[PDB]
């Protein structure tokens, strides 16, 4: 709807500074981890597909996470209900049909009650100060898909899986901007399936060329290189399906030329 | 909490408990406050809200209605607004005989659209534009209102939600059963409410989605794959339709002078790629001469 | 058809 492409962009830009959360955050958390993050994320993921949900909803919970245990401390007991509850809330954002309480009670196998859910559903919401509107690598990704010459599934299917991949790893990648991390992806996906690059008209429209992209690149690169071996999955086997043209099978570049 | 607001009337009640005139008994501001009901074990906060809310929160402008506060209180959410006269339907029937002020028309307009355009193009689209939830003040200002029904959109557009836009001022790739659909569906209805500023009476009255069609076809004319290239490929599209013709626009609107009519049809264009949009819109000569007149009330 | 589960202790 490019009669205010840029002037969306241009926003959401500006959008993710705000909703961005804190670095090291996991290091002043006493009793969790970056790695029971992914554990936790990882599942996420899982989630998202067998209740047919959007990848939105993934990044958007994703974020929600990020941003309040940026703020609570909370312990292992609990960071299942923090992700439920944020799960839960992306979805009454961002799907037509949230799946409801109750289902969402079931996939943490009733370890909270109907109430522990909606009672969290709130402090996330009071926390966040209703401010659940954020830009994703999603968002980014899908609107940089625009200059694709020409379209290729593929691409769009990698640059989204790698995108996703990052959603798992609280470090680096809690260093970088989403539309940074899309930045990083949509590259990645390009030169792969394509040997093309970065195209120039999105050097222009985000003003993010090779370079500045690098750092971001390098980190993503690795996460690539090395998904076959990661702790978790569930990305890997989701980007196994026709749905996603089978796009985790790939073999990754192994020198980015940068 | 509430301890510190004084409900004064019931002024209106929708969706999910009801809407209150209140008063702040310390600072004086009288605001309107919406409560909504949640309840454990239910969905918790609707999403109604959490949309309302969330997406509310971001858009900053003289012409979108403004949240203030919103109160969680364990219980209930209460949404706290600046309060506004009037809705521009009750200003419209109240001037049925009188007529509106071709300048007031043209503000609230101009106004409107602004609104939009800064809904629009902080990727908000709302959705429910209708004289019911477009609020109105002794000054003349007008706001965008009710965000019941908004979404956050993405670009290009996903698939959203179809049972949308109140039956009047749907738009027709709506009602011919599209799968995508965006910014443009916020200009159908601005289109109408145009008119209907206009002529003091809706532009296009529908009792279900056939005659809705049917009322629009006989004024814009049946619709071809010249006009509005996809037509007879969106799902419920019927050959079986009728081909009406055009009616000429001083025929439809005989109150606007040449500007008007032209913009009017390129916001009630057919082709949504085509239909014009707002800051577009906002640059057009209709509007060269635009000013702030104050309302009769 | 499998995605229930208790990530950790609680």
């Amino acid at each position: 709807v490019p009669d205010y492409h840029e002037d969306i962009h241009t926003y959401l830009r500006e959008m993710e500074v705000k909703c961005k959360p804190k670095v090291g955050y996991m290091k002043k958390q006493p009793d969790i981890t970056n790695s029971m993050r992914a554990i936790l994320v990882d599942w996420l993921v899982e989630v998202g597909e067998e209740y047919k949900l959007q990848n939105e909803t993934l990044h958007l919970a994703v974020n929600y996470i990020d941003r309040f245990l940026s703020s609570m401390s909370v312990l292992r007991g609990k960071l299942q209900l923090v992700g439920t509850a944020a799960m839960l809330l992306a979805s009454k954002f961002e799907e037509i049909y949230p799946p409801e309480v109750a289902e969402f009670v079931y996939i943490t196998d009733d370890t909270y009650t109907k109430k522990q859910v909606l009672r969290m559903e709130h402090l996330v919401l009071k926390v966040l100060t209703f401010d659940l509107a954020a830009p994703t690598v999603n968002q980014f990704l899908t609107q940089y898909f625009l200059h694709q010459q020409p379209a290729n599934c593929k691409v769009e299917s990698l640059a989204m899986f790698l995108g996703e991949l990052s959603l798992i790893d609280a470090d680096p990648y809690l260093k970088y901007l989403p539309s940074v991390i899309a930045g990083a992806a949509f590259h990645l996906a390009l030169y792969t399936v394509t040997g093309q690059s970065w195209p120039e008209s999105l050097i222009r429209k985000t003003g993010y060329t090779l370079e500045s992209l690098k750092p971001c690149l390098m980190d993503l690169h690795q996460t690539y290189l090395k998904a076959p071996q990661h702790a978790q999955q569930s990305i890997r086997e989701k980007y196994k399906n026709s749905k996603y043209h089978g796009v985790s099978l790939l073999n990754p570049p192994e020198t980015l030329n940068l | 909490s509430m301890e510190n607001f004084q409900k004064v009337e019931k002024i209106g009640e929708g969706t999910y408990g009801v809407v209150y005139k209140a008063r702040n008994k310390l600072t004086g501001e009288v605001v309107a406050l919406k409560k909504i009901r949640l309840d454990t074990e239910t969905e918790g906060v609707p999403s109604t809200a959490i949309r309302e809310i969330s997406l509310l929160k971001e858009l900053n402008h003289p012409n979108i209605v403004k949240l203030l506060d919103v109160i969680h209180t364990e219980n209930k959410l209460y949404l706290v607004f600046e309060f506004l006269h009037q809705d521009l339907k009750k200003f419209m029937d109240a001037s049925a005989l009188t007529g509106i002020p071709l300048p007031l028309i043209k503000s609230y307009l101009f106004q409107l659209l602004q609104g939009l355009a800064f809904c629009h193009s902080h990727r908000v689209l709302h959705r429910d534009l209708k004289p019911q939830n477009l609020l109105i003040n002794t000054e003349g200002a007008i706001k965008l209102a009710d965000f019941g029904l908004a979404r956050a959109f993405g670009v290009p557009v996903r698939t959203y939600t179809h049972e949308v836009v109140t039956l009047w001022y749907r738009a027709p790739e709506i009602l011919l059963g599209c799968k995508y659909y965006s910014t443009a569906v916020d200009i159908w209805s601005l289109g109408c409410i145009f008119a209907e500023m206009v002529t003091r009476r809706a532009l296009f009255p529908g009792d279900s989605e056939i005659d809705q069609l049917f009322r629009i076809f006989r004024t814009l004319g049946t619709p071809d794959e010249v006009v509005w290239p996809g037509v007879t490929s969106m799902p419920d599209y019927k050959p079986s339709f009728p081909k009406w013709a055009r009616q000429d626009f001083s025929k439809v609107v005989p109150p606007l002078d040449e500007d008007g009519r032209s913009l009017l049809s390129q916001m009630l264009h057919y082709d949504p790629n085509k239909r014009i949009s707002a800051k577009a819109a906002l640059a057009h000569p209709f509007f060269q001469d635009v000013t702030k007149p104050v309302p009769h009330l | 058809g499998s995605a229930k589960r208790r990530l950790f202790g609680e």
